[PDB]
């Protein structure tokens, strides 16, 4: 039995969200595009230790703002990834946009917030300074979708919220596509530590 | 273990095969996309 689940990938443009959902090379050569919609579907199999989930992944094909998109895209999303870069702070300064604009039409659906380019050493939404809140269908990562840096995280979690396991893994990463740039691990481990207390001072 | 099936598709429901959303028995063209079933 395969599971799948519609995932809407939402964020400023310009803040790598073709970039991340591209690096996950069969969905890249399986993706479907939509022409009313002006939407790529990019169909990414994961494979857990109870079988193989689908994330149907919604990727624009333009440069929408908030409310920009039209209204089939926000259609029977199931989760969502929010994207932001961290070396542009208005992108982040419009994660709530997103948010209120997600939940305005999907309501109680989990997701997960992502800061992309953290391979750029000049950061400027620093992990320390990134808002966390109460809510439990909520949940922050860095990513570098050109190192392919946490790039598992984001669906690892989401899909342990939609089928309720906490215990679910991925029993192997999915083939992507080679690293463009080096994440500095020394920067890596120092950000994953911010977070833990950021994530934790609240 | 498998997957419970409480995702699994309901009588009668069909996807599309543009956008892949799961569309209603007595939906002839995708909620979503509005393509029609083919
Ligand atoms: N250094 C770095 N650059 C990135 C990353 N992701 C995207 N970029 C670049 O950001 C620009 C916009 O990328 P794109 O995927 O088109 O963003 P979109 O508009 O949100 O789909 C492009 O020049 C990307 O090469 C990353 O993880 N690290
Ligand atoms: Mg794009
Ligand atoms: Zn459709």
């Amino acid at each position: 039995p395969q599971v799948q689940f519609k995932l809407v990938l939402v964020g400023d443009g310009g803040t790598g969200k073709t970039t991340f959902v591209k690096r996950h090379l069969t969905g890249e050569s399986e993706k479907k595009y939509v022409a009313t919609l002006g939407v790529e579907v990019h169909p990414l199999v994961f494979h857990t230790n109870r079988g193989p989930i689908k994330f149907n992944v919604w990727d624009t094909a333009g440069q929408e703002k908030f409310g920009g998109l039209r209204d089939g895209y926000y259609i029977q999303a199931q989760c969502a990834i929010i994207m932001f870069d961290v070396t542009s702070r208005v992108t982040y300064k419009n994660v709530p946009n997103w948010h209120r604009d997600l939940v305005r039409v999907c309501e109680n659906i989990p997701i997960v917030l992502c800061g992309n380019k953290v391979d750029i050493k000049d950061r400027k939404v620093k992990a320390k300074s990134i808002v966390f809140h109460r809510k439990k269908n909520l949940q922050y990562y860095d990513i570098s979708a050109k190192s392919n840096y946490n790039f598992e995280k984001p669906f690892l979690w989401l899909a342990r919220k939609l089928i309720g396991d906490p215990n679910l893994e991925f029993v192997a990463m999915p083939a992507l596509a080679p690293p463009e740039v080096v994440m500095d691990p020394a920067l890596a481990a120092q950000y994953e530590h911010d977070l833990e207390v950021a994530q934790t001072t609240a | 273990m498998g997957f419970e099936d409480m995702f699994a598709k309901k009588e009668g429901q069909w996807d599309c095969s543009s956008c892949l959303v799961r569309n209603e028995a007595n939906a002839t063209r995708c909620v979503a996309c509005q393509n029609p079933d083919k």
